[PDB]
């Protein structure tokens, strides 16, 4: 989700 | 193991002694004899292992097992 | 009670056949007929 | 001609092979070329498996040469199994043990094609008593592993299997059968797996597949519907205690790995999250774990999972849940980056829906003090989302998610039948009004248009009126006079109605819904 | 679409909980039917001779 | 071969790991077991006066080995160790055609 996604713009 | 070799016991009974007339299923009786002989071997060798408290059967326990059971299994 | 009579008739089916088909087996040479030996067991 | 050819083979059996004028392997080999096309009709398979295997010619090569390919074209029928159980009679003829091995391999390989498997299951003991002989045990074990039902697990069979295990070896086939008997009534306990050997037959059996083609409860979706429907006491407590002790032990598991244990816990919290999205009420261990593990929580440790758990939190009071949880979803909200900030007003966005659903049917199943809870949640987010607007210097990304929250605050009356029209706090309203992009400007415009619609709907059915209408007319006169920087970007990229059309046409749909209103 | 899907689903969830609670209290009513056998004046003897 | 069959069966009869050096000596034990047996069947069948070795020729021998008793006869000993398709040859079943 946009939470699982928002955890991969924190990295990227 | 769940087997009993028909061919091997007959070949042994013919190789060792050339003059017999072992019956149709007499070799099956020979297999039963060896099965029970090796039963006695396994159990009295377990006793031999507990005699020296060895957790693995070794040569020095089997040689002591032989002179008891093999002599006992003689007819 | 209906299950009682149904199971009872199933028993008299199985045992009637235990009398009939066991004459296909049938006793032969006291021994004790396999019907009687079985039922004693 | 095969029916004629097989009755000729039976004649080849009523007489000797020597007395025959022609070879059997010639005519049976014509039948074998037929088997390479189509081996045995249900009646043909029946009869040729019956007479060729009971006592007659049926050479342990010839009966096997057929038995390798004596399976069925449509399906195997009961009468096939019937008197081949009288080949399992296993007597003066017996179809001696090698052909018995191929026969039980036949049944194992084609157990899938019988019209009435219950009939053979009703024949369970006839094959179970065939387990005692050594040569068929590796195959009869497979067959009964395929035939076993609860009615066939009588304790005497359990003791017979134990006697077989004690007398014979620990053979994995007996272990597989024991696994089934433990899966049924546990009169025995034990702790390979349908690895078949019919793969050689599965050349023909894969042709048969092609021939048929041509000619404690979370990981159970089918059972999750039960717990979805029972709000019962000893099951929501049998399940609460498992979730609390799985989210504690396996979260203490973080304190020893935190890297490799951080992938099963994530994938288990994903199953919890999915189970709650389906079952639709927050598990009472999901909040109870959250209050326990929110203060200790960091920003990014299972953020995607923790901030979806917050969504499913049994509406409490927003006076007993605020200090316990929301005082920590502000303790980390105001100290973490935008990428955690947007993950909370999204988390609380979904929390708002998951509270408003459970309030809609609270109208359906027959308020005021429940009203004050969602209103205060939205204001506290509206307090959260004016100071998060200040931390990040009016970052458009964060305010986009803020409006995404408020995209679900405009439509409270229309959507959830709840009279809770809560307007913008101005620290967001004008901060997006005088923002610098339109994908946030048209967003605000959509929200306020749905606000106009919802307030008009609330005026029909009926404090909101006085101060809420005053604030919305404030947000109107100030903005409708203001309806500009991102619009200026469009105008630079660009007769007032034509400007409109250039707008409107280019995706400005919230502006469309306002301007039409 | 997801919102009215969720509303329909939760309507059928509270409805199913009420209906399945009715099924469970009717099974409880069959439990009073179970106290209708444990009087055991002729049910016990016939059950024992059946067993 | 068959001696390898018995040493492997020794593994599932001793219920306990042993050494291969133990197994070639138990091989000599089986060789001498036959070196006593096949001439014990020899002398026992000669005692009965029959050239062949009938099943009762070996029942007496196993009585000598103390494994057949008045409590444990020949046939019961077949129950406990031999597989079904093998004891079907030895102990007479009944079909009105007892083997």
């Amino acid at each position: 989700g946009v939470l699982a996604h928002l955890e991969r713009l924190e990295t990227q | 193991k769940r087997k009993a070799p028909r061919g091997f016991l007959k070949r042994v009974f013919k190789r060792k002694k050339p003059q017999l007339r072992l019956e149709k299923s007499g070799d099956l009786l020979v297999h039963l004899n060896c099965l029970l002989f090796v039963h006695r071997l396994a159990e009295e060798s377990r006793t031999n292992a507990c005699a020296s408290k060895c957790r693995v059967i070794n040569k020095e326990h089997v040689l002591a097992a032989a002179k008891v059971i093999l002599k006992k299994s003689r007819g | 009670k209906t299950k009682m009579l149904n199971i009872k008739e199933y028993k008299e089916k199985l045992l009637s056949t235990l009398g009939e088909f066991l004459e296909d087996h049938f006793p032969l040479p006291s021994s004790v007929n396999l019907i009687t030996l079985h039922e004693m067991l | 001609e095969e029916d004629a050819l097989q009755m000729a083979v039976g004649y080849f059996e009523k007489g000797p092979i020597k007395a025959s004028q022609n070879k059997d392997k010639t005519l049976e080999k014509h039948l074998k070329t037929v088997e390479n096309v189509a081996w045995k009709n249900g009646l043909a398979s029946e009869e040729i498996d019956i007479l060729l295997n009971i006592a007659l010619s049926g050479k342990f090569g010839n009966a096997v040469n057929t038995r390798i390919l004596k399976c069925m074209i449509p399906a195997t029928v009961i009468s096939e199994d019937s008197v081949v159980k009288a080949v399992s009679w296993l007597c003066v003829g017996k179809c001696s043990g090698s052909t018995k091995v191929l026969f039980y391999r036949w049944l194992v390989a084609m157990f899938d094609f019988i019209d009435r498997k219950e009939q053979i299951n009703l024949l369970y003991g006839f094959f179970f008593a065939s387990l005692q002989d050594d040569a068929l045990c590796p195959y009869v074990c497979h067959l009964l592993y395929l035939l076993t039902k609860k009615e066939n697990v009588k304790p005497f069979r359990v003791r017979k299997l134990l006697d077989l295990q004690a007398k014979m070896g620990m053979q994995p086939h007996l272990q597989a059968l024991l696994s089934l008997y433990k899966f049924f009534a546990p009169a025995l306990i034990s702790v390979i797996y349908f690895k078949n050997s019919e793969n050689l037959w599965k050349t023909a059996l894969l042709a048969v597949k092609q021939r048929n083609r041509g000619p404690s409860v979370l990981n159970n979706s089918l059972l999750l519907h039960y717990i979805n429907c029972v709000r019962d006491e000893p099951v929501l407590l049998r399940f609460y205690y498992w979730l609390s002790q799985t989210l504690q032990e396996e979260c203490i598991w973080y304190k020893v790995n935190n890297y490799e244990h951080g992938k099963e816990f994530t994938n288990f919290l994903d199953t919890i999250i999915r189970a709650e999205c389906f079952l639709q009420e927050g598990f009472y261990s999901c909040e109870a774990f959250l209050y326990k593990s929110l203060p200790l929580w960091d920003g990014l440790c299972c953020r995607s999972q923790f901030l979806q758990l917050v969504s499913w939190i049994p509406f409490s009071s927003f006076s007993e849940v605020k200090p316990l949880l929301f005082d920590h979803l502000a303790q980390l909200f105001f100290t973490s980056t935008i990428y955690f900030k947007c993950s909370v007003l999204q988390s609380l966005k979904e929390l708002l829906q998951n509270w408003l659903l459970w309030l809609s049917m609270d109208i359906h199943m027959k308020l005021g003090g429940s009203m004050n809870s969602v209103s205060k949640l939205i204001h506290y987010v509206g307090w959260l989302s004016t100071t998060a607007m200040r931390l990040e210097s009016n970052n458009t990304f964060l305010l986009h998610f803020i409006l995404d929250f408020y995209e679900k605050v405009c439509d409270i009356y229309i959507n959830y039948n709840l009279p809770l029209v809560v307007l913008f706090p101005p620290g967001i309203f004008y901060s997006a009004l005088l923002s610098l992009d339109t994908s946030i400007l048209n967003q605000l415009c959509f929200i306020m248009h749905r606000y106009r619609k919802n307030l008009t709907a609330a005026k029909k059915n009926e404090n909101f009126s006085s101060k809420t209408y005053q604030e919305f007319n404030h947000y109107l006169t100030s903005m409708v006079g203001c309806l500009h920087p991102s619009f200026l970007s469009y105008a630079v990229s660009f007769k007032w109605s034509w400007y409109l059309d250039y707008l409107f046409s280019q995706g400005l749909q919230g502006l469309k819904l306002f301007i039409r209103s | 679409k997801l919102l009215d899907i969720r509303k329909k689903r939760l309507q059928l969830k509270q409805a199913s909980e009420s209906k399945l609670l009715e099924i469970q209290t009717e099974k409880n009513k069959q439990k009073i039917d179970l106290d209708s056998m444990e009087n055991s004046e002729r049910i016990k003897i016939i059950r024992q001779n059946l067993q | 071969a068959g001696l390898s069959h018995y040493v492997k069966l020794f593994s599932f009869y001793a219920k306990m790991p042993m050494e291969r050096k133990a197994l070639e000596m138990v091989e000599k034990c089986l060789d001498k077991y036959f070196q006593h047996l096949c001439d014990d069947l020899e002398v026992f069948a000669a005692h009965a006066g029959r050239k062949t070795v009938k099943p009762e020729d070996l029942e007496l021998l196993m009585r000598r080995q103390g494994l057949v008793t008045d409590q444990v006869s020949l046939h019961v000993l077949v129950e406990r160790h031999l597989p079904l398709e093998y004891r079907q040859l030895l102990i007479p079943c009944a079909y009105s055609g007892n083997s």
